[PDB]
């Protein structure tokens, strides 16, 4: 139902020129650059993720990622290792990172950090209670699981 | 000095990310 | 093998540090906290001193994640395009840093997609192909595996 993620699901890419500057060449590919807007980019992205894979598939998922949307596979990849490989995370870490000017977004719910990896096996409470106010204790359970 | 290949080759397929 | 000694012997102070294909999804910060890519390739050769018997493919990654920063999936695909030989680990990264390429596409010993890919051909040149490239005996190792 509600939850109050979705001020991070819901940012408008109109309001994001296209392309955005931290979109680079070493990042994306001559078929993201041909989009047309922000939004033609969000509405592939979109398209692909929820296609239907099974979770073994993330070799086609970042090969689909590529051929359709002009994302480069070595990126797609440290993405979905960010996102603990939730896909529908994707499409937030995309308006973040064009919003804010950042890669990867350092506070977004969903998205762990080089930080957020590290607070969590630093076992000091402190730390791991924001991780929790951050992700939850359901993605918090899972990046645990994420490190066995 | 070589590791076994066995070891290798399913530590790999352990390392790859699962779909959620 | 010593006619390849040549791919062994790059200086390494001829690569600036750190090297332009050293990214954030294959180094962790342990590895552009070294000095010079000297410093690292020393570490390097001190890890894969250490005593590992065939078996202990795990602590060996995390040992060289620990000691080096290579992340663990990254020593893990090369130790299998090298076919598992340690010996030819430190000719990988020389000549990836050195040609700035992951993986060096022309080094004996280093085992790429499109050489396993002509694994699997019946055509004599093909198969005489590897052999010139690898060695008659890194040819029928790599046989070995394939047909498992």
């Amino acid at each position: 139902d509600f939850s109050n993620e979705d001020i991070y699901d819901n940012i408008d890419p109109d309001t994001i020129s296209f392309p955005p500057k931290i979109a680079t060449t070493d990042l994306f590919l001559p078929l993201f650059f041909h989009f047309g807007s922000t939004r033609q980019f969000m509405d592939k992205l979109h398209e692909v993720i929820s296609g239907d894979y099974e979770p073994s598939q993330a070799e086609k998922l970042v090969q689909d990622l590529c051929d359709e949307t002009g994302i480069r596979k070595n990126f797609s990849t440290s993405i979905l290792t960010c996102l603990s490989g939730d896909l529908m995370v994707f499409p937030r870490y995309f308006l973040n990172m064009f919003k804010d000017n950042v890669n990867p977004p350092p506070n977004v719910p969903g998205i762990w950090t080089h930080d957020d990896d590290e607070s969590l096996k630093s076992n000091d409470q402190e730390q791991i209670r924001k991780l929790v106010k951050k992700h939850g204790t359901g993605r918090m359970e899972m990046r645990k699981r994420f490190f066995e | 000095k070589m590791i076994d290949f066995a070891t290798l080759s399913k530590l790999k397929k352990k390392y790859q990310i699962i779909l959620d």
